[PDB]
């Protein structure tokens, strides 16, 4: 009685592929257009906000989560897989670093920690592997601003701009052409709305874009108005009005 | 369709797993048992099949006690029903120690419910194929409940299950209407016996031996006791008077 | 793979039936229990100049009063021996005396039941049942000389003589005619050699046969190569003078 | 492995067959629900029917009171509904000891979603079929409606519906809210809030329902209560007092 | 605090003879100056021509004996009603005694 | 198909129970004929012992569990042993904990539960063996029938093994007579041998196949084994 | 699936052409089904009629009708 | 119910017509339709209606009274020694069907054929049962 | 009717029967040939006599020998396996 | 739980998984041991086709199990490490506990025992390796040569050969050895071992690795230089018997 399932559910096929990773990727291709840009004077990430219903809050909805204070992530794939994964990433990041080295994990180090979760899950049976791909966009004061891709298997590679979801390749073409480093964060926000207007047609607004930047400070993001002791967050998610203001700014 | 006839660890499109369907079917393939709620109590009665004179009376009664005031009777297959009850008992002993009070009839419905439901989230455990009718009197009134094998259960005013389920609901539904709920507990033994008689008419390949028990707060004082002696004997006669044949 | 709890319409498990198939492929083991001893004999078989043929034998001692000869897979009979030694040693320490051959077979047969996926009755840790059957021979002071056939299925029967192996169908048939209730140890050993010669497609040497005996002034005793050969020497001449 | 619907693993397409079938035929159990927000209340109307005269309809429950203040409306069957209720209840209670505070709708929703997801990846469990709408009048947000659905997806609402008269309910509320420029109506007494609900209900599902065919659950600040049978008729007659 | 260990008195006497043997014991059971019993068999037949008395402290006697009574039963079942030898029984006790010393 | 629901012990089938379970009930008939009978003060068990050969020695079809209890098997041997040890364990504990012998009824209900557990477990199996368990407790004389799926019935008389229906016809006639003889062992015993030889129809009876066990009000678990069954034929 | 209303009308209609002792309470009959369309309802009618050929009559009681609808329900869905 | 119901048109059409035609004339009982098989197959709904094939009749297996009548029918046809007790033989056969009680009579005669008897005694029938009838045969007594 | 697995005594008879027609030179006991079969079917037996004859024809022979029969058992059974 | 089946019966009374284990050994390289009555010789292939191997860190085929005992193999290296490790531990376990140098028979029982376990026990498969175990018992000058299969069975052999073309090397060896007169001198027993292993390696005289074991820890691996010399000689012998 009870489970006995310990046989791996991810297995090799005659070609050298892994059935479960192939499947999972189809889901990711069909998922919501997300991109990431390093502006060099920041990092701007944008993703599609969506609504389920007009009578539905989209405050609760999670399309951009802060993994650690200076770092945000966005994705294309399977929403439920994303939500749990964010949780295990937040937990280990807090317990194992935030009073051990006395600060957040470096971006590359955090990409490896995610990578490991996904790989445990691919090796081991009882459970199928995560079906997701992430774009982890970040700042760490020992590597600047970074952009990574995290694949479903947990393969990762460095990027300085990319897009995943539906309609990626052409989105990368517009981004490649418009930005080539040394660019204001504001300007990268403008370029990003332009790339996505061409990418999404039928109805387009800044109330269907959810935009976050890592690329600012306020005293409010030290979390106190007194005498500094540390630097604190640089994650800031914008409200819908601010985004419409940048849509009005040519 | 398929995978849902061998498993329970995945969800049917019909919203109803084919293995679950087979579990209900074995319930209708047993004997009749019924349960009557009344204006102070509950009275339980069952048809016990007589096949041969090599069987002994009142040692193969299918009424089994849990605690002190809950009497539990079933239709379907014997081993499933006893294991289900043995688990009820163990939870009941635990209950009594910890909260220093007897186990409720609603509590017990939940206890059973969660053991069945557990085996219907897993393909690695096989669930129960009995419907168990139970009830009693407690600190918060009189209760009749019926547990079905999905892990569906509710409180009822009246219940039947088994081969003779239909005939029993007919004969019960007339008697309950006539009365406010089923009158007195005394009356309810006579009423019960009529219900068993009508339910026998779907068997007719075996003779039967009538067995009734009750739990009553006005004529037992809150304990589950069998109905035997004079009271059973007047009940056989009442049935045979009005129901002819 | 193949069910571990799935029976035939008769109600005899697949795994049990398959157990019976490996047994039938080993070399014969023949026991006759008499009133002065138990004789266990085996065909060891194979003779080659690139083979050390008198360094390998199929008659292994469990205890100073218990042997076993086997037939079937030999690798399997090593796990059976490891369990059996441990159980006998622990009982000699607790009560100072001999363990019963029937008792031993039941303790071993209990661990023959595990194979497959686990139970909630039992934790099934193995993958197949054992593919060897055994003739365990012994002495006890409370039933004297005895001979036992353990099947890996669970059944163990006491016998006065029984043969197992490939060539058992013939062998058993001979055992009955030769068997009587005034049979002795010395006659029984000579007779073993007769049976073994008959069924061989070779000349009987002690690098294809091994004898063993039980006397209660010495326990389980291996009839050595030197003695077994002297017995073979005596056979060949006497047979070859009845022709 | 196995297959994609004999055990829970990805489909060829990257879909999950089990979550989509969990959406469909768990709302067709003769259940239709809506929840709307008051000014200082939250109202739920949900269908709830009894097919016998011999089934006591009090025990029949599909609005549950999770705590003294928290309600959870289940769309889907009683075997599933009690697995989710046990979890909800436990979570509520645990929260109350550990964090010292009453359980918000949103936190409960989020926790249950993540848990269902884990059971979705498991190859020896199912996602529950149920759709769970968690209601109260929080003192940390006002009247609230948060709904989880079976895939591990969950999201907050201001007004929601389930069952295939979703479109009808939505459109009547949408037009209404666009005109009034608010998504909450203003009225103190619970009574007038239930009348507002009924108005949109009757139009939208195109029928009115009996006392024992309805079940209405009202959330108030620090209480959740269900309306008695007479109390649910009082309201249906009270609009007809106007007519 | 607590140590239940004391004494409960009584006296036993064993004599091996020519073909026979005795286990004589008084039937008085005490705890200090109070009378616990004035008859209580202080030699008891465990079966198999073995009679046994654990004099000293009662609380250990009762325990020692129960462990051993179930061993007499298990020896019979597992070895087809083959009766327990005085020497073998003595070894079986040794292991019991030795099993608690903590 | 057969092969579809057969592979593991965790599936029900439209029949109402699993195929494998029926195959366990079928095995009992293969194994040895054993009849069970009681009056009201004593209860008698009669069993035919079979071996394989001339030079084979019998396998015991009575296993004594206590000095007031024993049982007969019919069907698969290896499970009959695993069960008789469990019953030994159950018995002893009762005596150690509660000073209690272990009622036939009480034992049956524990044994049933063990049987459900091994039929919900997938690697697990039905035992494939039925047992007639006899006793005299302070509930009176008893015979119970145990089946390896958890079916437990209390009876006056019954049979498992070769032509059970065979013996059952005999017992059902002679019933009213022998059961009212209450206080004479020998008669009930004599009816047992008279019965068992008429079930037979492709076997014969003999002295050292037969073995009789009686338990009762004044008979502690006693076997008549070999020679001493002659005086009950 | 029918309404409760649909079943009633069809029971009343089928028993109108039929010969009967006693006024029939169609309303019970409807409860005793759960969604019988006209063909299923006809099997229930004839079923009652079978005990009436046996009871040597061309009429049927209320009593026949309750039993009849239930036996047809049980033998299928 | 698949898209191979396309190929299987000829069979949908023969059936449909025969039913359409029966309900056409349901009030009058002139013609009966009976279909027979070992076991129930997939079909179009038709078990729900009086005028179609309303009735769904099950065959169970025999019981002791039934086997015995079936044996008395058998024993008219062929010689016996007029001592043979159907009831007793019926206890001795487990889960036999009618056709199989008829094959025992043949085997009882094959014993008789070897023996040089022209009738059958009780023994002759007992031995007949032991031999195959090919679907069930009571002879079980092996296990060591 | 069975045509499945016969006995040792049985295998012997079917061997004896196919080799009557053949010339043979002495030293054959059927029992010995039978011994090497752990399980057979009737098909296998027919293959042992006929195969035993072939080893002789290659060497150019009319007679069959105990050696030949053994050689034919070893080949046939082993191929049947798997 | 992963104690469930992974090795099942054959209907023929073999085991599928043991039949498939033996195939991996055959595809493999060849190892041989030939006995004198003063030594036991072990030959092992090192047929480096490619010249881009650096061969002082390219794995060897000779392990110490003990200072007077060697193990050689033919089969997957990966599996063979796992067996080799358990066998070194067992030599030290005896040494520690019995205060006694190790006897060859018990070690062989040990090597047999782990492989035997993994066929019998569930959720494990047997190793892909057959071995030869040889050495000398303490205070003993007579040679010992054992063979173990991943079935778990075990035997002694006067000489045995394994891996690819086992038939060819047995068949040859059989004509050049008698138990009644086996070789006394190292040179001629080594000559025979190099000659058998020449005939299957093809070209090899640096690709053949000889290690000759004399009583109690005199274990010496002959070199390329020495081997090239015996091959020359063999080319002189084959035109003295023409």
């Amino acid at each position: 009685m009870t489970d006995r399932y310990s046989f791996s559910l991810t297995t090799f096929s005659p070609s050298g592929k892994l059935g479960q990773i192939d499947y999972a990727l189809t889901a990711v291709k069909q998922g919501v257009t997300s991109l990431g840009i390093k502006a060099t004077n920041g990092v701007v990430i944008a993703t599609e906000k969506k609504s389920s219903s007009p009578l539905a809050m989209s405050e609760t909805l999670s399309k951009v989560s802060l993994l650690t204070p200076d770092i945000g992530a966005v994705y294309s794939g399977m929403g439920p897989d994303y939500r749990v994964l964010v949780d295990k990433s937040r937990k280990v990041a807090h317990t194992s670093y935030k009073r051990i080295y006395g600060e957040y994990p470096p971006t590359k180090l955090l990409v490896s920690e995610v990578a490991k979760i996904m790989q445990e899950a691919t090796q081991s049976g009882g459970v199928r592997p995560f079906g997701v791909s992430l774009l982890i966009a970040g700042h760490d004061e020992f590597n600047g601003f970074s952009l990574y891709q995290v694949d479903p298997s947990g393969s990762y590679f460095p990027w300085k701009a990319t897009a995943i979801g539906k309609g990626s390749v052409a989105a990368k073409t517009f981004l490649e052409k418009r930005w080539n480093d040394e660019l204001e964060l504001e300007d990268a926000i403008h370029i990003a709305l332009l790339t996505l207007k061409e990418s999404v047609e039928g109805e387009f607004n800044g109330d269907t874009i959810e935009l976050a930047i890592i690329g600012d400070e306020n005293p409010d993001l030290l979390g106190y108005t007194g005498i500094p002791t540390d630097k604190g967050p640089r994650f800031r998610k914008l409200t819908s009005q601010e985004i419409n203001d940048r849509l009005e700014a040519l | 369709g398929t995978g849902y006839d061998l498993s329970n660890s995945v969800f049917s499109p019909d919203g109803r797993n084919f293995q679950v369907e087979y579990a209900v079917k074995a319930v209708e393939n047993g004997t009749t048992s019924i349960g009557i709620k009344c204006n102070d109590g509950v009275v339980f009665a069952v048809e016990k099949l007589i096949t041969s004179k090599l069987l002994v009376p009142q040692k193969n009664v299918k009424i089994q006690v849990v605690d002190r005031h809950i009497g539990c009777v079933y239709s379907g297959l014997i081993p499933d029903g006893r294991h289900l009850v043995n688990r009820g008992r163990e939870e009941a002993a635990s209950f009594k120690k910890l909260y220093k009070t007897p186990i409720p009839i609603p509590a017990f419905a939940d206890r059973l419910g969660q053991y069945v439901q557990a085996h219907t989230l897993y393909n690695s455990v096989r669930p129960f194929g009995v419907s168990t009718i139970f009830g009693g009197v407690d600190k918060n009134g009189a209760h009749l409940y019926m547990l079905e094998p999905s892990g569906s259960y509710w409180g009822y005013k009246g219940a039947a299950t088994g081969k003779g389920r239909q005939s029993a609901k007919a004969e019960l539904e007339k008697l309950v209407d006539h009365h406010p709920e089923g009158l007195s507990a005394r009356e309810a033994v006579k009423q019960a016996a009529k219900i068993i008689y009508l339910a026998h008419e779907d068997n007719k390949e075996k003779d039967f031996e009538l067995e009734i028990s009750w739990c009553s707060l006005s004529e037992t004082n809150g304990l589950h006791k069998f109905v035997k002696g004079d009271l059973l004997q007047e009940a056989i006669d009442f049935a045979q008077k009005e129901i002819n044949g | 793979d193949r069910g571990v709890s799935t029976f035939s319409p008769e109600g005899r498990l697949f795994q049990v039936e398959y157990s019976l198939e490996a047994i039938k492929l080993g070399s014969t083991a023949i026991g006759i229990a008499t009133k002065e001893g138990v004789v266990l004999g085996v065909e060891k078989r194979a003779t080659s100049p690139l083979l050390e043929s008198d360094s390998i034998e199929k008659i292994v001692e469990i205890d100073r009063h218990i042997g076993c000869a086997m037939s079937g897979l030999t690798a399997d009979a090593r796990s059976m021996i490891e369990h059996a030694r441990t159980a006998a040693v622990t009982h000699n320490l607790y009560y100072d005396e001999d363990i019963n051959v029937e008792s031993l077979t039941q303790s071993v047969c209990d661990l023959a039941l595990r194979f497959g996926e686990g139970a909630s009755g039992e934790e099934r840790l193995m993958s197949r049942p054992f593919g060897v059957a055994l003739l365990i021979a012994g002495h006890d002071a409370d039933d004297g000389y005895q001979l036992f056939h353990a099947e890996p299925s669970g059944t163990f029967y006491r016998y006065n003589a029984k043969a197992i192996g490939s060539g058992s169908e013939g062998a058993q048939a001979e055992l009955l005619n030769e068997w009587h209730s005034s049979l002795t140890l010395k006659e029984a050993e000579l007779l073993v050699l007769k049976i073994l010669k008959q069924v061989m497609e070779e000349k009987l040497d002690e690098n294809n046969a091994q004898l063993s005996c039980i006397t209660k002034q010495d326990g389980f005793k291996i009839y050595d190569n030197e003695k077994t050969a002297e017995l073979i020497k005596e056979l060949k001449e006497k047979e070859a003078a009845e022709s | 492995a196995g297959y994609d619907r004999h055990i829970t693993i990805f489909s060829p397409e990257g879909r999950l067959y089990q979550v989509e079938y969990a959406f469909k035929a768990t709302n067709q159990t003769n259940i239709n629900s809506l929840a709307v927000r008051g000014k200082d209340c939250t109202v739920v109307i949900s269908q709830k029917k009894v097919p016998d005269k011999l089934l006591d309809p009090t025990t029949v429950s599909y609005i549950f009171c999770i705590s003294r203040t928290i309600g959870m409306v289940v769309n889907g069957p009683i075997p599933d509904a009690r697995n989710a209720a046990l979890r909800a209840k436990a979570e509520a209670a645990e929260f109350r000891y550990k964090y010292g505070y009453d359980m918000p709708c949103d936190v409960l929703a989020k926790r249950m979603a993540n848990l269902s997801q884990i059971y979705t990846q498991r190859a020896y469990m199912r996602p529950l079929g149920v759709i769970l709408t968690f209601v109260s009048v929080d003192e940390e947000l006002g009247p609230s409606i948060y709904k989880t659905d079976p895939a591990g997806y969950y999201v907050g609402y201001k007004a929601t519906a389930t069952g295939p008269k979703q479109q009808e309910i939505t459109t009547n509320l949408e037009n209404h809210f666009k005109k009034s420029k608010i998504d909450h109506i203003n009225e103190e007494s619970w009574e007038k809030v239930v009348e507002f609900a009924i108005t949109h209900m009757i139009d939208a599902l195109g029928t009115e329902f009996s006392k024992n065919d309805l079940e209405v659950g009202v959330a108030t600040k620090d209480k959740f209560f269900t309306l008695s049978a007479e109390n649910i008729e009082e309201r249906l007659v009270a609009i007809a007092e106007q007519d | 605090q607590f140590n239940p260990y004391g004494d409960n008195g009584g006296t036993i006497l064993g004599i091996a003879g020519e073909d026979f043997a005795v286990l004589a014991g008084d039937t008085r059971n005490i705890t200090d100056y109070s009378i616990n019993s004035r008859y209580e068999p202080k030699v008891f037949d465990c079966g198999d021509n073995i009679v046994m008395s654990a004099n000293g402290f009662a609380a250990d006697g009762d325990a020692l004996v129960k462990r051993f009574k179930n061993s007499v039963k298990w020896y019979h079942f597992d070895h087809n009603d083959k009766k327990l030898s005085i020497n073998s029984a003595a070894r079986n006790i040794q292991h019991l005694l030795y099993g608690k010393r903590f | 198909f057969r092969n579809n629901y057969d592979g593991d012990t965790v599936t029900f089938s439209p029949t109402g129970r699993l195929f494998q379970v029926e195959y366990a009930l079928e095995a009992i008939k293969q194994g040895s004929v054993t009849v069970g009978l009681r009056s009201n003060t004593h209860a008698v068990l009669v069993a035919l012992k079979r071996n394989a050969d001339e030079l084979s020695s019998y396998q015991k079809k009575i296993i004594k569990c206590d000095e007031h209890m024993g049982l007969s098997l019919a069907g698969l041997a290896p499970d009959a042993r695993v069960l008789s040890n469990y019953l030994r364990q159950q018995c002893n504990y009762s005596s150690l904990v509660f000073n209690r012998k272990l009622a036939v009824e009480r034992a049956g209900h524990l044994l049933c539960d063990k049987a459900q557990k091994n039929t919900q477990s997938y690697g697990g199996r039905p035992y494939g063996v039925g047992l007639l368990i006899i006793g005299y407790d302070k509930s009176g004389a008893h015979l119970l029938e145990f089946q390896p799926s958890g079916n437990v019935t209390e009876l006056y008389g019954t049979a498992i093994g070769a032509r059970s229906q065979g013996a059952k016809t005999y017992l059902e006639r002679t019933l009213d007579t022998f059961i009212k003889i209450d206080g004479n062992p020998d008669e009930l015993i004599k009816a047992g041998v008279e019965a068992i030889s008429q079930s037979l129809r492709d076997e014969s009876l003999t002295v050292d196949n037969l073995s009789i066990a009686i338990v009762g009000k004044d008979t502690p678990f006693t076997i008549y084994d070999g020679e001493a069954v002659a005086k009950y034929i | 699936l029918p309404n409760e209303a649909g079943r009633l009308e069809i029971f009343k209609i089928h028993t109108a052409k039929v010969k009967k002792t006693g006024e029939f309470d169609f309303e019970a009959a409807v409860k005793m089904s759960d969604g019988f369309n006209g063909a299923d309802i006809r099997n229930c009618a004839t079923e009652a009629g079978f005990f009436a050929i046996r009871d040597d009559r061309d009429h049927i009681n209320p009593d026949d009708l309750m039993k009849a609808v239930r036996k047809v329900a049980e033998v299928k869905k | 119910f698949d898209s191979e119901k396309s190929g299987d048109r000829e069979v949908q059409r023969t059936m449909l017509e025969l039913l359409n035609q029966l309900d056409g004339f349901s009030s009058d009982d002139r013609v009966k339709v009976l279909a027979a098989t070992n076991r129930v197959d997939v079909l179009d709904p038709a078990l729900l209606r009086s005028g179609r094939l309303d009735r769904k009749i099950e065959f169970p297996l025999p019981s002791e009274d039934s086997r015995a009548q079936i044996l008395q029918i058998h024993s008219r046809k062929m010689t016996t020694d007029d001592d043979i007790n159907w009831q007793e033989l019926a206890r001795s056969t487990d889960e036999f069907n009618g056709a199989q009680l008829k094959a025992v009579t043949v085997e009882a005669g094959m014993i008789a054929l070897r023996n040089g008897q022209s009738s059958v005694k009780h023994e002759d029938f007992v031995e007949g049962i032991s031999e195959v009838q090919a679907r069930k045969s009571k002879s079980v007594s092996f296990y060591a | 009717v069975e045509f499945s697995l016969p006995d040792l005594e049985g295998r012997a008879n079917i061997f004896r029967i196919h080799s009557k027609s053949m010339s043979v030179e002495r030293g054959i006991r059927w029992e010995l040939i039978s011994r090497l079969c752990p399980n057979s079917t009737g098909a296998e037996l027919r293959s042992v006599c006929t195969e035993a004859g072939m080893f002789a024809i290659r060497a150019r022979r009319k007679v069959a020998t105990e050696k030949d029969f053994l050689k034919a058992v070893d080949k046939v059974i082993s191929g049947y396996k798997k | 739980g992963y104690d469930r089946a992974l090795s099942i019966f054959s209907p023929d009374g073999h085991i599928f998984q043991v039949e498939y284990a033996l195939e991996a050994v055959k595809r493999g390289t060849c190892a041989v041991g030939v006995k004198g009555k003063n030594c036991v010789v072990l030959g092992c292939e090192r047929r480096s086709t490619l010249k881009l191997q650096d061969t002082r860190i390219t794995p060897s085929k000779v392990s110490k199990i003990d200072s007077h005992v060697v193990l050689s193999f033919s089969g997957l290296n990966a599996d063979s490490r796992i067996l080799i490790e358990k066998a070194r531990v067992e030599a030290q376990s005896h040494r520690l506990t019995l205060e006694d140098p190790v006897t060859v028979e018990y070690l062989t029982r040990y090597v047999a025992g782990v492989q035997q376990r993994y066929t019998q026990s569930g959720g494990v498969r047997p190793f892909g390796v057959s071995t030869l175990i040889a050495g000398f018992d303490p205070r003993d000058d007579e040679p010992k040569l054992y063979q173990t299969e991943p079935s778990g069975i075990y035997s002694s052999w006067s000489a045995q050969t394994i891996g690819r073309n086992s038939k060819t090397v047995r068949e040859f060896l059989e004509k050049n050895y008698d138990r009644k007169e086996p070789p006394a001198t190292v040179e001629e027993c080594v000559k025979l071992t190099v000659r058998s292993l020449l005939e299957v390696v093809q070209t090899g005289a640096k690709n053949i690795e000889i290690t000759v074991v004399k009583p109690d820890s005199d274990i010496v691996a002959l070199s390329s230089e020495e081997i090239n010399q015996y091959v020359t000689q063999i080319e002189q012998e084959k035109q003295e018997q023409q």
